[PDB]
């Protein structure tokens, strides 16, 4: 019910 | 000082087209091991991963490590000038303010040179592990690109299921309801007309069939497509680019609550 | 509880294809003797009439009389996701809510489900008489598109005259006029390309080049076309779908006072 | 009276589709050397010139000269009605209020009658004398085309310089810059696939390269083009229609104070 | 001089 | 720096 981000996964860097 | 020369020119048109309409602007590393990309699409939904390996390309020379600030629309508009069938040649000075792009056509009277102009970009780029996936399917990336476009005739979503005997692809809309199964290939002639499934606990996510209509305009790179799953993490598709590197797609899977 | 298998699935999508442009809802009435529909479009100049027999399936069983009210947008969207060569099945329970369409690919690897929502609808059909024709043209199928398309280049209106030699097709515009003859065919080889009139009288009516522009979408269906005129009745426009049936546009005239 | 029956009538779409997209209305000079026209565009940037000698028709009759206002567009559409292989006969009477043209199918069962409404113009045309050019470049049409097409994806305008070894053609643009190098053949197997330039001085001119991609429209006519260039005059793009006569696309190029 | 109707002819039913 | 036209090189006739 909610599209997630690649940030929800992965750390930016 | 960069330069590397490439016969099958087509390759970098098709990346180009692979790439220009899911993100604008991309920083290209380029070091002795070859060229690297990543970006996110402006949504951060997805993000594009791509490797050209020095060892594919037919010469291959880099000095000092570049990062090349890139509009991927500008780019594509200069491949486009290109020949399916040119020698392409990319070469950047040491303080790299353009990057010149060669095409020498197999008409052998024409040469073509082109000056792109470099940008400095500030670029948010993700670490992505490596890491062993909980389903993999390898299929014919057009059999994949003709259920995309199919799907997104019946709804906005796909719910893809990856099973032990086979992988399930899922759309509903104000319409109705649709589900294509893909048994895993059970005589196994031509390894790239095979659907196979490699297995540790079956998957099943949805994604937003956009950015995988926009993922399947990597088709004529490869005619086998990998898409790697596991539980709430982001999809991985993959096309390999043939004794050279490879493209690679992430999607943000939707998650209920 | 209906059921019907049909191997050529190619004919089911070019009869949606020949309908969801002219009609955007209709009930299909289905019998043990097999499909039919019936609808006029939106401004009632014109009406399409389906006939698929129950011999022309592979398999079809009927067991009470069924009226399912069909979208055939979306319908057409989920045949699109069908292949040419794909095995389709249709299926319907007792009480059909819904109609279940079944691709079974030929790459035997893909059987794709889909499930329509129908709806009940309250359309007006009309009592279409079995009739004589005082003319009957008989032609390639191809040839009557094309000059239907390139008469509407010239106006919006054209002109059939059917006579006992040939028959003649007129356009009027800003521009200025044209003629099309076809004269009856002399050395008639294949019957699949002649032009044959069958006539009591001669007849000449005037019709709009939209709804016929419409209706050569069924081109597809038939490689000959029949087109049946009578004085002051709507003309006929058939397409035999072969060995199971028929899709007839009924096109009413513009007469003067 | 004026009577003119082509064999060949596919020259005659192909000329039209060279003009429609050029010049809008046009006044045909109709001789007993045949028919020749003359029109600027609306800006007055470039100029067109059209020669079809009465050696070139199978029939010719012209007993007085004509002129005949045609609106582009209208006969455009008449002649799409016509098929590659038709035979296409222009007809006119003395007073000539309209003209017609007659379409003879290949299936020997069609004939089309059109009857193109013309008009009194009055256009302005200019005297293009015949001179000696201080450079010309004959060299494969679609290589030109595609070399204009591509060069519209850098910039708005093109700089041709014509030298004695080849000959170069520049774009700049917000992305960058490029220029197509064209050598001179150096195996020159078939004059239809060569590059050849005849120099007196070198010439250098540029040139917008929308009405280029006008002219380039011309391509289906002619497997070779020639460019022609002197300084400060604008170039002469050239189409030969084999044994018939040709079409010239004069284009004013961009001075610097 | 005037586009008649499917129902100039034909009774609805 | 500036766009010709046909007829700064030819005259009308």
């Amino acid at each position: 019910r909610r599209q997630t981000s690649m940030t929800d996964y992965y750390h930016s860097k | 000082m960069f330069e590397a020369r490439l016969v099958q020119g087509s390759i970098l048109k098709k990346v180009l087209e692979a790439l220009k309409d899911l993100i604008n602007e991309a920083c290209w590393d380029i070091s002795s091991s070859g060229v690297n990309l990543q970006s996110m699409d402006s949504s951060h939904v997805s993000l594009v991963q791509l490797t050209l390996r020095s060892e594919g390309f037919d010469t291959y020379r880099c000095d000092r490590n570049l990062a090349m600030g890139v509009n991927l629309t500008s780019m594509s508009k200069i491949l486009k000038c290109a020949g399916n069938e040119d020698i392409i040649t990319l070469r950047a000075e040491d303080n790299a303010d353009t990057l010149a792009l060669v095409f020498e056509a197999p008409n052998q009277e024409k040469v073509s040179d082109y000056e792109m102009k470099l940008m400095d970009l500030d670029v948010e780029q993700l670490g992505i592990p490596e890491q062993e996936y909980s389903c993999v399917v390898k299929m014919p990336s057009g059999e994949f690109a003709r259920i995309c476009r199919d799907l997104s005739h019946i709804g906005d979503a796909v719910v893809i299921s990856c099973a032990k005997d086979g992988v399930k692809f899922s759309a509903s809309g104000e319409l109705g309801n649709g589900n294509i199964k893909l048994s895993q290939t059970s005589n196994v002639d031509k390894e790239e007309e095979a659907v196979t499934i490699e297995m540790n606990e079956p998957v099943q996510l949805t994604f937003a069939l956009r950015y995988l209509n926009f993922f399947t305009k990597a088709t004529p790179l490869s005619s086998t497509v990998t898409l790697s799953m596991s539980a709430d993490v982001p999809l991985v598709v993959e096309y390999k680019i043939a004794d050279m590197g490879h493209l690679k797609y992430y999607l943000a899977p939707k998650i209920e609550d």
